[PDB]
């Protein structure tokens, strides 16, 4: 493995693999509960399947940053994180309403 | 129509156009237009009571971490109702891609505060309070960037004039400095450059 | 594309070391360092004898406004008033009125220099080149009035420059 | 007579630093 | 009556001591152009300038004189002045007359129009 | 500027310094020269010059409208290709 | 020898030379004023009138773009000089 | 605790901050950044101005960088004209853009040295600037505050003597920075002072929009040239510093390397300049030189036209990031199609930097505050106005 | 009743007669123009309102021909612009240089125009025409060279005037709408001409030189000089 | 404050247009138009900035002001 | 109809500003005292129920309690001894003429309105 992530913030988390399924299990874990209907489920569906397999495609830290095309992914980890509380944030916006209220035409009637 | 023009890059149109439909799915509550110019610049409308809620959801990954609030510019329309209007410039730098996504608020409508969000606006915060009175939902403080102590005025109202009512000037016998009413030398001696005419047809709102 | 700066580790060679450590001591390169400065005494000193040598200036260089004449001698003045539209800060006031010979002509063309941004945009501005950004640059006054200039100064600033000015132009001309 | 100043040649320059141990 | 008049920075005396004007600006008489008769647009009344004893200068009374603003409607203005707390007055758009025109309106023996030589 | 001194100096410069004049000397340039000409311009041919073609700000156009206020593999999509990992320095690896 | 007021400080090339009621005189007290001793006005028709047995002719004020527009001046009356709209210098068809 | 006003008036506090604390004994507690010390609200006077009027205001947020800020601006306002510009005037504006950057971070060099007392740099190199402002100077006439660089390009050709003795200027200044290599770089005080302080995580920096070497010195390697080569900078060989530690020693050896960077590019722009214009050919937005504009009618009329009223932006309201030295730089244009703008908002890089320095401030002492303002490279001009 | 024409795109219930000026104007797009006038004469000459019909083999004149069922009018369409460029190209062949020194030169329809249309650079090679001075009253001053022979000035004059003295002399080159003899033109509405005029040629004198229109605000009202109000 | 804070005799010199009277900002809230009308300046040195020469040389200016002065001669007189 | 700042309908407010008057009124002499006004107290404090009477006009709650919040805020740069004397005297304008609000003065002085 390389020494130092080189980045300020972040910081290093051995088998990272693992914590990824924790994490890919546990934002699916929060979506089942979001209804089918609501637009982003279906995408965040889309997402962490599509990445833990593609986590699942290889094995090592290393060639694992290439399968996903990114460079370090011990960030992401941290990203899938954000992922995490995001997905607990779309409960409390409910299944998703199309539109409320509308802007007068003025509004957006650009020029002026 | 080279030499001088600018090339339109189609491509990136097309991919933000996509991904700009993409979020028009996501979030159908509050995105309205997508607008996609050919300056590669997307666009999308808020409804300021989904300030927050979209925002938030913006720093967060989708095929776009809205990472860094560069900007919180912001326009004063008159004529409008809704006069004010608050636009969020960002750029995820994941995808290094860049967007603007505005709203509207009127005089004593408390729209929401992103210092939550973003923190970035505790400043963006009381500029755009300050020179206009755009009130925000809940900021540690609300004291006045740039404008002086005891000023009054707001300017960036695009209402009340450039050289404003106050000019302060040292006085004798109070032995302190003091603000006075403008009196103006010479005046801005204003310019109207308009022409009569119109240059660009292809525009043009119609006199319905 | 991206360069680390630093990163880079020390050798742990015990004669790298004891080497690293006198510097700890002896300080050695300090005296390295400090031995630099010294070449400076060395070298000549790098002032400008002011005033009695003045600094190079290019010939565009921007300066005192003046106005300027024909070389007939009238004024290259037509108060076209589009150097009133320009001058950035507003400096300039115009009023253009008829001659008795008929020929427009500024009455009273004015400039203060306290507004003035020495941009120079008027130098370039007029048609006529009559108004011409010139070579001087030293003229502080004791007072805020000297500064307010009128028509009749400028064209005093022409008068004294005219020879310098018109050599400049003569230098400049293709540029433009 | 048709000119403008394209470059005239331009020997090398060195950007690298040098720091001798001497 | 939702007064700002507080909410806004300007003293009490210029908002007592005058009425702006909302309107509809002028065509150039000395120009084709319609162009600027669309957008309505308010501006506040002029005052007196004493010239500056030294130069000549124009010397500015009221600060606000230069104010200009574009309005889209007619009731958009009047409820600017109405928010902002200022008397008014309204003033109508000047859309000229139709005029039924021809080539041959010019000619003709018995219409006295004829014009002349061409 | 005698040479003990200039030996002296450059001893305790560690460089040379007479191989970087750094006082600027003689070979300066000359101020008085030769008129420029200047480059004739591209579209200053007479047999065409129609602004249709040279025009650039005519071919402005207002944003494509997409959803707006008013009138399943979707395959989730990115706004544009994610951002390339850049190379190390390469050919000064480290500072 | 500008003319003189009967104050006695000269007047402005532009005559405009105060009353001697008028207060702000004071000013120049203690100082000078200042106006230019080379009125343009004299040295307009100071120079020989130009006359050349053509027609329309084209002054250009003296210098390739160093000085006005270049301008067709017409000579269709010889009862009258032709002074340039810039030059402000006469000319005239001699035959 | 002891409230405590600081500047303007500290050299340190560079004429603008007033940045009060209330000290415990020496130790910071509260730790507030004011500003609108130096505030010119230039938002409005932009708003009354034909576009090429606005143009000197840029010059007028950067003292240091000046070409910089104007080709920030000739970008934004040819973008809403969709105009392309003649290939000299873009290798000028890499050209003079790189020798701004020299200016700028000379400037913050030896001024941060000058908190730390070194002194002599100062003097080891404004001796440079000067040599610099000769430039700036042969081609505009201005030693600072330079119009050079404009919405249609530039207003002047280069004068046949730079080319010879600007390369003579960078034939002997690498040594000049060696002299510096022989100090601070390796001087033992000067880590003392700046190792290890101000350290930032790279997430605080990417929520305050932090950009530039600012990024670059904690290890997020965001950056403006490579990711967008808005210019010749695509042509140009270059490669960019990126801090470890965060350190503030690592932004300085950062700087220096972008001085070096420029020792690179400046010979490729010396060794790659096209003749051709170095202006649009429309008359509709570049005017006419003043041999065409006295014969030629039309040219004395889009001459008198673009001298009085201007070019017309086709209408819109939009926003550009700058690859400022500093960091990202705000063009928030808001153009009604008209000359005059209806509204321009101008982000200054400074200004998030200023906004996080609170967070670095608490829990250091006072020293190390005044090692920050440094470590920023933090012109306060552009941050209020 | 009214009859259908197609602006380029919308339909349009066009009035029975009337030219392809008021029809374009209908809808607010608003054709090039000088020598007409909007409450004058139609006139032929200075064909400025150059455009193509949509079936159109050849360009029509805008401000004149009639409207008529089934044609459409693509006043955006590249072939008018084309023509207005032959206009402009045209006009400025031989327009005196004279901008600066123009009173109605800091507001004259012909720059604006110069502006919207025409190509930015010009090849002329050669020496322009310049007629001489032609007085016609005290409170008129007349610098002519400038006049477009457009006519709308005679057509105002010996009609609404009621008097004749101003009009057409010459034929070819070194034409021009200069007065015969060297009388006066008068009349009670003298200085309305003014107006009326496109350019410079007929700056007034009484005004002459004295100001800039840009700097000018523009303060409204009415006058009792007469009691027509 | 600050001007009120140093000892006599002091003096002060005004520098670039912009503290000239406002300079090229001279219409806005912003400015303080002239600085003379905080202190009293004592010579203006009219630049958006001065070339630093034109700087020293209203320096010099300042010192001939100064050579001039003649405080003790008036109070033998006084 | 539209979403309130704070307070909704005038006893929210009410209660809002009473607040204010105390947090000046106890607040004078602190301020008296720092910048060493050459002022009375009570002239203090007469200015303060001054101000609070400029305001009478105010009707809509939400303006009341945005008042109230720019009033505290400028509380906040008096009691944390930010300002100088000179803005704590800008209240007064005392170096400004006094203006004649009689109509025959108005027309004695100049052109006006
Ligand atoms: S320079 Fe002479 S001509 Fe050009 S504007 Fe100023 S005054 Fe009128
Ligand atoms: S000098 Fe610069 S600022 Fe002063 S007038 Fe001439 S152009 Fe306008
Ligand atoms: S008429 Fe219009 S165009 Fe001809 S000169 Fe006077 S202004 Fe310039
Ligand atoms: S006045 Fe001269 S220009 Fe105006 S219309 Fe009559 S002729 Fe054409
Ligand atoms: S240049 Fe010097 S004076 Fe002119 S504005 Fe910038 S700072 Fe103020
Ligand atoms: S518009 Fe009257 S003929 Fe062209």
């Amino acid at each position: 493995l390389k020494k130092t992530t080189g980045l300020v913030g972040l910081a290093v988390c051995n088998t990272p693999h693992e914590r990824l399924r924790i994490l890919y299990t546990k934002i699916l874990d929060v979506l089942e509960e979001i209804p089918k209907n609501a637009a982003y489920r279906k995408y965040t569906e889309q997402i962490t399947n599509e990445k833990l397999a593609m986590v699942k495609a290889e094995p090592d830290v290393k060639k694992l940053e290439d399968q996903l095309q990114g460079g370090q992914l011990e960030e992401v980890i941290l990203q899938a994180e954000h992922e995490l509380n995001l997905a607990r944030k779309m409960r409390e916006w409910k299944l998703w309403e199309p539109l409320v209220e509308e802007p007068p035409a003025d509004q957006w009637k650009w020029p002026i | 129509t080279r030499p001088t023009v600018r090339p339109r890059n189609d491509v990136a149109h097309k991919q933000l156009s996509a991904f700009g439909e993409y979020v028009a799915e996501i979030l159908p509550k509050y995105v309205q237009q997508v607008q996609v110019s050919c300056f590669n610049e997307l666009e999308v409308c808020i409804h300021p009571d989904g300030v927050i809620p979209v925002l938030t959801f913006l720093r967060d990954h989708t095929n776009a971490q809205f990472k860094s609030l560069v900007d919180l510019t912001a326009v004063d329309v008159p004529t409008r109702q809704n006069r004010f209007e608050i636009v969020y410039n960002l750029l995820s730098l994941r995808f290094n891609s860049r967007i603007r996504v505005k709203t509207y608020t009127d005089e004593l409508t408390p729209i929401e505060s992103a210092v939550s969000v973003f923190k970035a606006a505790n400043w963006y915060e009381r500029e755009i309070w300050d020179m206009f009175g755009v009130f925000f939902a809940n900021h540690p403080d609300l004291r006045r960037i740039l404008t002086d102590y005891g000023f009054e005025g707001h300017p960036f109202r695009k209402d009340f004039p450039l050289s404003g009512y106050v000019e302060l000037r040292y006085d004798d016998e109070v032995k302190r400095v003091v603000a006075e009413p403008v009196e103006l030398a010479q005046e801005f001696r204003k310019f109207d450059l308009n022409s009569p005419w119109e240059a660009f047809p292809v525009y043009r709102q119609p006199p319905e | 594309t991206y360069k680390y700066v630093n990163m880079q580790d020390p050798e742990m060679d015990m004669k790298s070391v004891t080497d690293r450590a006198a510097r700890t001591l002896l300080w050695t390169e300090l005296f390295r360092g400090l031995g630099m400065t010294l070449s400076y005494l060395f070298r000549e000193p790098a002032t400008i004898n002011y005033p009695f040598e003045k600094g190079p200036l290019s010939p565009r260089f921007r300066g005192e406004h003046a106005l300027r004449r024909y070389p007939s001698g009238e004024e290259r003045c037509i108060a076209c008033k589009l150097c009133e539209a320009i001058c950035p800060a507003q400096a300039i006031t115009i009023e253009a009125e008829p001659r008795a010979d008929g020929s427009r002509r500024t009455t009273r063309y004015d400039i203060d220099m306290t507004k003035c941004i020495y941009c120079g945009f008027c130098q370039e501005a007029c048609p006529v080149d009559a108004i011409v950004e010139g070579p001087n640059f030293e003229f502080s006054t004791e007072t805020h009035e000297e500064l307010l200039y009128n028509k009749e100064k400028l064209l005093n600033n022409g008068d004294k420059w005219e020879a310098e000015i018109a050599a400049n132009i003569q230098a400049d001309y293709l540029y433009r | 007579k048709q000119d403008m100043p394209p470059p005239g040649g331009y020997g090398p320059i060195d950007y690298k630093r040098n720091l001798p141990r001497r | 009556k939702l007064d700002i008049t507080t909410l806004t920075g300007v003293p009490e005396e210029h908002i007592k001591t005058r009425k702006v004007r909302i309107f509809v600006p002028a065509r150039n008489n000395m120009q084709s152009g319609v162009n600027n008769t669309k957008k309505w647009k308010m501006e506040f009344d002029t005052r007196e300038r004493w010239e500056n004893p030294l130069m000549g200068w124009a010397s500015t009374a009221d600060p606000l004189s230069n104010m200009v603003l574009t309005f889209s409607t007619k009731e958009d203005a009047v409820s600017f002045a109405e928010k902002n707390g200022w008397s008014y007055d309204i003033e109508e758009r000047k859309v000229p007359k139709p005029k039924s025109k021809s080539y041959g309106a010019n000619f003709s023996w018995n219409k006295r129009t004829r014009v002349s030589t061409k | 500027a005698t040479r003990l001194i200039q030996r002296l100096r450059n001893w305790a410069s560690g460089h040379d310094l007479q191989g970087k004049l750094q006082l600027r000397y003689q070979e300066i340039s000359k101020r008085t020269q030769p008129p420029p000409k200047l480059p004739v311009g591209p579209s200053h041919k007479l047999s065409n010059n129609y602004y249709c073609t040279r025009d650039g700000r005519r071919e402005s156009v207002p944003p494509s409208i997409i959803m707006s206020s008013q009138k399943t593999e979707k395959k989730a999509v990115t706004p544009a290709p994610p951002i390339k990992r850049w190379e190390l320095s390469s050919d000064q690896p480290y500072l | 020898g500008v003319r003189v007021s009967p104050t006695g400080e000269k007047v402005t090339h532009t005559g405009q030379v105060y009353d001697d009621k008028d207060y702000r005189r004071i000013r120049f007290v203690g100082r000078q004023k200042e106006v230019n001793e080379n009125f343009a006005i004299d040295l307009i028709a100071e120079q020989p009138v130009s006359e050349v047995e053509t027609r329309v002719i084209a002054c250009d004020g003296g210098g390739g773009a160093l000085g006005h527009p270049k301008v067709y001046i017409n000579l269709d009356k010889e009862t009258k000089t032709g002074t340039c709209g810039y030059c402000g210098l006469q000319f005239r068809q001699h035959h | 605790n002891i409230t405590l006003n600081f500047g303007p008036q500290h050299p340190a506090a560079h004429g603008v901050l007033r940045l009060v604390m209330e000290l415990s004994g020496e130790m910071v507690r509260k730790c507030d950044p004011h500003i609108g010390l130096l505030h010119r609200g230039t938002e409005k006077l932009i708003e009354y101005k034909t576009y090429l009027q606005a143009l000197p205001y840029f010059d007028r947020l950067d003292y240091v960088s000046m070409m910089c800020n104007e080709q920030a601006y000739s970008l934004a306002v040819e973008k809403l004209l969709n105009i392309r510009p003649p290939p000299r005037a873009q290798w000028i504006r890499v050209l003079f853009g790189e020798i701004t950057r020299l200016l700028n971070h000379i400037m913050a060099v030896t001024t941060h040295a000058l908190d730390l007392g070194a002194m002599t740099p100062f003097f080891w190199l404004f001796e440079e600037r000067e040599k610099m402002f000769e430039f700036y100077e042969r081609v505009s006439g201005a030693r600072m505050h330079a119009a050079y660089i404009r919405p249609g390009g530039v207003h002047q050709d280069l004068p046949l003597g730079l080319m010879d003795d600007i390369y003579q200027f960078s034939k002997n200044f690498s040594l000049r920075l060696d002299e510096l290599e022989e100090l601070l770089t390796n001087n033992r005080i000067w880590r003392n002072r700046t190792i290890d302080i101000g350290v930032v995580t790279a997430e605080e920096a990417l929520n305050y929009g932090f950009s530039g070497v600012m990024l670059r010195g904690s290890g997020i390697q965001w950056d403006l040239r490579k990711t967008q080569p808005y210019d010749v900078y695509d042509q140009v060989e270059f490669d960019v510093p990126v801090g470890s530690r965060g350190d503030c020693y690592d932004r300085y050896l950062c700087r220096v390397e972008e001085m070096r960077q420029s020792l690179r590019i400046i010979a490729q722009c010396l060794n790659k300049m096209p003749p051709g214009e170095i202006k649009v050919d429309d008359a509709k937005v570049s005017p006419p030189k003043r041999a065409e504009m006295k014969t030629s009618m039309e040219s004395l009329i889009h001459h008198f036209k673009l001298y009085t009223e201007g070019y017309q932006v086709p209408p819109g309201a939009t926003y550009t990031a700058i690859e400022a030295p500093k960091g990202e730089f705000g063009v928030y244009l808001v153009s009604d199609g008209s000359s005059r703008p209806y509204r321009c908002k101008i982000k200054a890089p400074g200004f998030a930097h200023l906004a996080g320095l609170d967070k670095m401030s608490k829990g250091h002492m006072l020293a190390d505050v005044v090692a920050i303002i440094g470590t920023q490279d933090i012109v306060f001009g552009e941050v209020d106005r | 009743n009214l009859i259908e024409v197609f602006v380029d795109g919308q339909s349009v219930m066009v009035e029975p007669g009337t030219t392809v000026l008021q029809a374009c104007e209908k809808v607010g797009m608003q054709i090039p123009r000088f020598c007409y006038h909007e409450r004058l004469s139609v006139a032929g000459n200075c064909r400025m309102c150059l455009v193509e019909i949509e079936k159109a083999p050849k360009v029509v004149a805008a401000c004149a021909m009639p409207v008529m069922k089934g044609w459409n009018i693509l006043t955006n369409s590249e072939k008018s612009k084309k023509a207005r460029e032959g206009v402009m190209e045209f006009l400025l062949a031989n327009h005196p240089l004279d901008c600066p020194i123009c009173d109605q030169g800091g507001e004259c329809d012909l720059q604006d125009q110069s502006m919207m249309f025409g190509n930015d650079r010009s090849r002329f090679l050669e020496g322009k025409r310049a007629v001489e001075d032609k007085n016609i009253g005290p409170l008129v001053k007349t610098i002519m060279t400038r006049c477009i022979q457009c006519t709308r000035c005679i057509r105002f004059a010996s009609e609404i005037a009621g008097v004749d003295d101003l009009g057409t002399t010459g034929r070819g080159n070194d034409m021009q709408v200069g007065t015969y003899i060297e009388k006066m033109f008068m009349s009670e509405l003298s200085g309305n001409i003014i107006d009326i005029c496109p350019v410079g040629a007929l700056t007034s004198k009484p005004y002459a030189f004295t100001a800039r229109p840009w700097e000018t605000r523009k303060t409204e009202s009415i006058d009792v000089m007469d009691a027509v109000g | 404050k600050v001007y009120d804070q140093m000892p006599e005799p002091r003096y002060v010199v005004s520098m670039g247009s912009c503290a000239n009277g406002g300079g090229y900002y001279h219409y806005s809230y912003s400015v303080v138009r002239g600085c003379d009308r905080i202190v009293p300046v004592d010579i203006y040195i009219p630049g958006c900035p001065p070339t630093a020469e034109a700087l020293l040389y209203g320096i010099l200016q300042l010192q001939r002001k100064i050579k001039r002065e003649r405080r003790l001669q008036i109070w033998y007189r006084r | 109809f539209v979403k309130p700042i704070f307070s909704r309908d005038m006893n929210e407010a009410k209660r809002r500003v009473r607040e204010l008057y105390r947090a000046w009124y106890r607040e004078v002499p602190n301020t008296v005292h720092q910048f060493q006004l050459d002022i009375t107290v009570k002239m203090g404090r007469d200015k303060v129920r001054e101000m609070f009477m400029k305001n009478a006009h105010v009707t809509d709650p939400r303006v009341v309690d945005l008042l109230v919040i720019k009033g505290k805020i400028e509380l906040e740069e008096t009691i944390k001894v930010w300002k100088q004397r000179t803005h704590v005297m800008r209240f007064f304008h005392e170096t400004e003429a006094p203006r004649p609000k009689d109509f025959l003065s108005k027309f004695y002085v100049g052109h006006d309105p």
